[PDB]
């Protein structure tokens, strides 16, 4: 509900789960990963989609997942010399099954070479996004947030919030205190219910 | 066995480490531009010089990887470019010679000052005053003194500078496998290996020479014209069947002719019409130039502006005592960061300068999708070309018409039409025969197919013959008559010019036709079409991935540039330009010397 509570978020493709009843049913229990990347690459991030993003640094599966948020963060995340914090992986060694992780910054070789590389190169996966604040809308920085829910052996307990009604009392009224069910008037008491 | 792979990568690292580079070098560069300083000038010092670091080594990691086993072109051509040395493999101690030169001739033509032929206080600098004095009076005389000043003078100072230069930059070409600089000069075109769509390094010659060979019948009768019209406004001097001279012709050196509309002007009593008035009616502000234009491509359905460039480009006057460079220019310092820099001033001499520089961006927005080594034209003057364009459909009696701009009440008739002609008919079809001469005299002086002790008579022998001109005094050998001008003193190759004046042409009619044009091709009109639209961007896209050969072809519809197109435009024109003549003269008597006389 107060996802609502974020910008005309850039996006919240909900491939797999009907977007709406969003709120409305519940599963075994949900993730939910973030990272920083640019505006060019925000479409990568989504099922068989395919690109760096996916490739060496975050590749999803197909299976619903759930959803995705994207929002612009320039105005806070961008600077004025070269925001050069958020990083990436230019190459690896091959790809990664969906929601793997590989952080060893192991600096990329292979080749035979006395430095086993691709002509006197001997790159290093690491690069650095270095946003500004003037360039494009497609070299900003933009925030993302995915969201995994699942359903295992045991129930859908994160679940979510459900409404009132408010009591009435003294009128024949259907119900669902707690979770008890049936059709009676809910007159006032003189029980002890002991407190438990 | 990655021969490549092994390569496919050290691009994938430069497109990367570039870009930034270049960002904050182009970046600076605005700084300085728009606020005119002292630290921002060093401050591009740095940055503007970081990249440079940059490219030499990269330079060096690119052979590391014998092109030949490369096989996809778009990694060939990246590659291409990266390895060619050029420079720095020429000697050391003999490089320094030519950082020199450079600079010596570079800087004279600079503040070169004409003091009086009458008083060491006239001292007139070339930018205001030495200007004015050729295209301003008529009076002889002071045309002479200012064709006599500059020649046997201001260039004489580099008259064996100029026999410098020639010597180190064909040593250094050589080496990198090209017999004169002009082989490397004449490359931007070479096309090797694709298919039906090569083409040479020597081609272009013979194309030109065709071409050329081909426009004399029109140029011809404007000679002739003219001839007789500066016998009115002139006593005995042009002799009526020799050449026109020099300083009583136009500009300068004379590059264009366009300051002349006023003595020949074919019924002097047309309306010339001017929309200038309006725009200080409906009180048309500067931010209007600019969505007029926006929209032009919009309607045909090309990318609006983005927000970047409203919020960013210095669209006026300097501010306050903010000294700025007052020169129209679109950048693209990168990284979707496109701005213009015009200081436009109310007007129909700037209305079309947007839409000039417009195109500029429109095109730069396209092949923006291209690796950083692959993002320009694909030859060197489609890159103009494509934004004039745009500055002829703009002034039509019906675009300012329909534009809620120019009165309707436009009692258009021929001897507008006629007349709108001589003016765009001296300054693109007199350009034309002197962007020839000056590119051949180089292309063979470098190939050495002229001594020294000579380089001066085929000038004037190639100026009465190719041109029409006669030196207003006979000039001696150790005059650098040819050398005189900014591009002959600041190394430019200048046949950008000629192939920029013949692909325009192929380019209107063809992108015309797909809008359903009908009548005088002068009257087209692309706005509001969307068939053209495509046309263009199918082009515009392919940055500098594809051959210039087949480029063309996506659009216009060959693959070779055209002569005929460009000789339909004036069409209208070469037949009152025939009854005009009538019983004169027309041809030039070489003998006839104003001097030798």
């Amino acid at each position: 509900s107060v996802l609502y509570n974020f910008a005309p978020f850039f996006a919240f493709k909900c491939y797999g789960v009907s977007p709406t009843k969003l709120n409305d049913l519940c599963f075994t229990n949900v993730y939910a990963d973030s990272f920083v990347i640019k505006g060019n690459e925000v479409s990568q991030i989504a099922p068989g989609q395919t690109g760096n993003i996916a490739d060496y640094n975050y590749k999803l599966p197909d299976d619903f997942t759930g959803c995705v948020i994207a929002w612009n963060s320039n105005k806070l995340d961008s600077k004025h010399s070269g925001n050069y914090d958020y990083w990436y992986r230019l190459f690896r060694k091959s790809k990664l099954k969906p929601f793997e992780r590989d952080i060893s910054t192991e600096i990329y070789q292979a080749g035979n070479k006395p430095c086993k590389g691709k002509g006197p190169n001997c790159y290093f996966p690491l690069q650095s996004y270095g946003f500004r604040p003037t360039y494009g809308v497609g070299h900003q920085p933009y925030r993302v947030v995915v969201l995994s829910f699942e359903l295992l052996h045991a129930p859908a307990t994160v679940c979510g919030p459900k409404k009132s009604t408010n009591l009435v009392k003294n009128k024949c009224v259907n119900f669902n205190f707690n979770g008890l069910t049936g059709t009676g008037v809910l007159t006032k008491s003189n029980k002890k219910f002991l407190p438990f | 066995s990655t021969i490549e792979e092994q390569a496919k990568t050290f691009l994938d690292k430069f497109n990367h480490e570039a870009e930034d580079l270049f960002y904050q070098s182009s970046l600076a560069s605005w700084n300085y531009n728009t606020n005119i300083t002292e630290e921002n000038v060093q401050n591009m010092n740095n940055a503007g010089d970081k990249w440079s670091a940059f490219l030499k080594e990269q330079s060096t990691l690119a052979q590391m990887y014998p092109l030949q086993e490369i096989q996809n072109l778009t990694v060939k051509l990246q590659l291409q470019a990266l390895q060619q040395n050029g420079s720095s493999v020429l000697s050391e101690d003999k490089s320094k010679r030519l950082n020199t030169i450079l600079n010596t001739m570079s800087t004279i033509y600079s503040t070169g000052k004409v003091c009086n032929p009458d008083n060491p206080q006239e001292c007139l600098l070339l930018e205001p005053g030495l200007n004015e004095i050729m295209a301003n009076s008529l009076d002889y005389n002071e045309r002479l003194w200012a064709w006599e000043s500059w020649r046997s003078e201001v260039g004489k100072q580099l008259r064996p500078l100029y026999e410098e230069y020639v010597v180190l930059k064909n040593e250094m070409a050589r080496a990198n496998h090209y017999e004169d600089y002009g082989d490397y000069w004449r490359g931007d075109y070479e096309v090797n290996g694709v298919d039906g769509y090569d083409y040479s390094r020597g081609q272009l010659i013979e194309d030109v020479e065709h071409t050329f060979e081909e426009i004399k019948p029109l140029y011809e009768h404007l000679h002739a014209y003219v001839r007789a019209k500066l016998m009115n406004a002139y006593p005995s001097y042009i002799s009526p069947i020799g050449c026109l001279p020099a300083h009583l012709l136009g500009d300068m050196w004379g590059r264009f002719w366009t300051n002349l509309y006023s003595l020949t002007v074919p019924f002097g009593q047309k309306p010339n019409i001017d929309v200038t008035d309006a725009m200080v009616d409906q009180a048309w502000d500067a931010q209007r130039i600019f969505k007029e234009a926006e929209k032009f491509f919009v309607s045909v359905g090309l990318p609006n502006m983005t927000q970047g460039f409203w919020e960013n480009s210095m669209l006026t006057d300097p501010g306050n005592v903010q000294k700025a460079v007052c020169h129209p220019t679109a950048w693209d310092l990168g990284k979707g960061d496109f701005r213009i820099l015009m200081c436009t001033k109310v007007t129909m001499d700037d209305f079309l300068t947007a839409h000039h520089e417009m195109g500029h961006i429109q095109y730069d927005m396209a092949y923006a999708a291209q690796p950083f080594l692959l993002r320009n034209g694909a030859n060197e003057g489609f890159h103009e070309a494509v934004g004039e364009i745009m500055s002829l459909s703009a002034a039509t009696p019906k675009h300012l018409k329909s534009i809620g701009l120019l009165s309707p009440d436009f009692q258009e008739d021929n001897e507008t039409e006629i007349n709108f002609l001589l003016k765009q008919a001296l300054t693109i079809v007199g350009t034309l025969p002197f962007t020839y001469m000056l590119e051949k005299w180089r292309w063979m002086v470098f190939k050495g197919e002229i001594p020294k002790d000579q380089w001066m008579k085929k000038w004037w022998e190639m100026k009465r013959e190719i041109v029409g001109v006669v030196e207003p005094v006979p000039h001696d050998e150790t005059y650098c008559d040819p050398a005189s001008l900014f591009h002959v003193s600041n190394d430019y190759s200048f046949i950008r010019y000629y192939t920029r004046t013949l692909y325009q042409f192929q380019f209107q009619e063809a992108l015309c036709q797909a809008a359903k044009h009908e009548g005088p091709l002068h009257k087209c009109d692309i706005s509001n079409s969307t068939e053209a639209g495509q046309k263009l961007f199918n082009m515009l896209r392919l940055g500098k991935s594809e051959p210039w050969t087949l480029a063309l072809e996506n659009v216009v519809g060959a693959k070779n540039m055209n002569v005929r197109p460009l000789l339909n435009y004036f069409e209208p024109l070469f037949t009152w330009l025939k009854d005009q003549n009538k019983n004169s003269f027309v041809g030039w008597s070489t003998d006839w010397s104003p001097y030798a006389d």
